């Protein structure tokens, strides 16, 4: 799996194209295609419904109080 | 009267929103010097017991569980004096 | 739709249940 | 801001910080003039291709534009 | 990252342009200064465009919708 | 390809947008302190003939870069 | 709603008049539109709470296996 | 022959729903076509 890492970060790259004469020839392409586009969708809408502001880091000045409980 | 034996849990859904607004559009400081006057002491002891600390421990925990923490800090203190 | 709303009552910001929760993380 | 924050009628929106959640802040809100512009100029509009227009289609051009 | 949202604290002050948003042509852009950052930008334009009898504020133009 | 803040996305209406860099402007860190003299500037601007001047040899140079 | 015209380019000086829209026939109370709309800062705010509502729901809904 | 000849079974991933919430809404595109002010629709439901 390491070794088929960099072979995978070697592929992913910008390689930006050269221009070929005549017909063009597809590539190597792919996902999970059988049902899960309707919850890639759900993730789609989800992702352009949830707001929130500021960094990301923002756990500090937190007092994090704690629940007593009972003994 | 903030005790789990009277009040219903549509009143604690209510006193939860009721408390967050409260502290949203009015701040936490300015919300724990309403709540410390003398004056507003006889009006908060139903809200805030020092009294059968069974009752203190659950006012402590729903102020912390909704997610203010801060206004019971005078409560966590005369607990854990007592 | 009552016993459905009580479900959502029951599924509701509920403090009680935040409560059950905490116990059974603090004894277990 | 003096006094106090000043609690209008839906023009104010109350800011709210997202660490402390609290209100810090309010933004009054106003239509820009060129909106106002382009909306009578599309009242002018209905106006004038009035002439060869029944009152019904009249009344859905001003509820479209309106709404 | 998101369309407001940096990854950290320290990138976000690293920079004066702390927010930047393009509506196809329109330029929105919020900065933040410290004073000596925007004294040295100041000097730099007085630099290269003196104005000793303070007629910048002549050709500044203000939004009247507001009191 | 196209960054987040590059707009209209189809996240989001503009009035949304409008809330958003509300939003974004007040949970910035320190956006309000004014004490050190730090100064907060907001530019609003357009690009002018942006449309007319796109150079079409240019123009394809920098779409084979993509396409 | 109508105030001074001295101190409307000034500051805002709240509401001291109004003045007439349209004419009707005494009471008649015409519906405003604007209340049938509900405001943006409500709808964002409504929107947050229900969209993340519907996120735990389904985290629940996954985990449950229901 | 998985589920009936192997006592084996596997995880599913996803979300269940109902089919009755699933199909309320069609259509292709949004209600408002192109401009096309004098079209009525102001209303979703009928009146009565």
């Amino acid at each position: 799996a390491a070794g088929e890492q960099e072979k995978l970060e070697a592929t992913n790259r910008y390689h930006m194209p050269k221009e070929t004469r005549g017909q063009p020839a597809r590539a190597v392409d792919e996902s999970g295609a059988p049902g899960e586009e309707q919850r890639r969708w759900e993730e789609a809408r989800l992702g352009a419904a949830s707001l929130k502001f500021g960094a990301r880091d923002a756990a500090s000045q937190e007092p994090k109080y704690q629940l007593v409980l009972e003994e | 009267k903030l005790s789990e034996e009277t009040t219903t849990s549509s009143s604690r859904i209510f006193v939860k929103i009721f408390f967050q607004e409260l502290c949203e559009y009015m701040g936490l400081p300015k919300l724990n010097a309403r709540l410390k006057d003398e004056t507003l002491q006889p009006f908060f002891e139903g809200l805030l017991p020092r009294d059968n600390p069974r009752n203190t421990r659950f006012a402590i925990n729903f102020f912390t569980s909704i997610g203010l923490g801060g206004l019971t800090d005078e409560l966590r203190e005369h607990l854990k004096n007592t | 739709d009552l016993d459905r709303m009580l479900r959502e009552q029951e599924r509701e910001g509920d403090p009680m249940a935040n409560f059950i929760k905490k116990n059974k993380a603090k004894e277990n | 801001t003096s006094y106090e924050e000043f609690t209008h009628k839906d023009g104010v929106w109350n800011l709210q910080n997202e660490v402390t959640k609290e209100r810090t802040a309010q933004c009054f809100l106003r239509v820009d003039d060129e909106s106002m512009q382009r909306f009578h100029n599309r009242v002018r509009q209905i106006l004038m291709a009035s002439g060869s227009t029944t009152f019904t289609k009249i009344v859905n051009k001003w509820n479209t534009a309106l709404i | 990252n998101d369309f407001l949202s940096f990854q950290d604290i320290a990138t976000e002050a690293a920079h004066p342009i702390r927010l930047f948003c393009r509506y196809i042509d329109r330029i929105h852009i919020f900065f933040r200064f410290t004073a000596d950052e925007a004294r040295d930008l100041i000097q730099r334009y007085l630099t290269e465009h003196p104005d000793p009898n303070n007629e910048n504020i002549v050709g500044y133009n203000n939004k009247k919708c507001w009191p | 390809l196209f960054p987040p803040w590059i707009k209209p996305a189809d996240t989001e209406p503009p009035p949304l947008l409008v809330y958003k860099w509300c939003q974004g402007i007040n949970n910035l860190q320190d956006v309000w302190e004014t004490s050190e003299g730090e100064c907060n500037v907001m530019l609003e601007s357009r690009f002018e003939k942006m449309y007319e001047k796109i150079d079409l040899t240019l123009l394809n140079r920098l779409l084979r870069l993509i396409v | 709603p109508q105030s001074d015209l001295r101190w409307s380019k000034q500051t805002d000086v709240g509401i001291t008049h109004f003045r007439s829209g349209m004419s009707h026939e005494e009471d008649q109370l015409i519906p405003n539109l604007y209340r049938y709309i509900q405001p943006w800062e409500s709808e964002f705010i409504d929107s947050q709470r229900v969209w993340a509502e519907y996120a735990l729901k389904r985290q629940e809904a996954i985990a449950q296996n229901r | 022959v998985i589920a009936l000849g192997v006592p084996n079974p596997r995880t599913s991933n996803e979300v269940q729903y109902d089919q009755r919430l699933f199909n309320q809404s069609k259509g292709m595109d949004s209600g408002f076509a192109g401009g096309e002010d004098e079209i009525y629709n102001v209303y979703d439901q009928a009146w009565r």
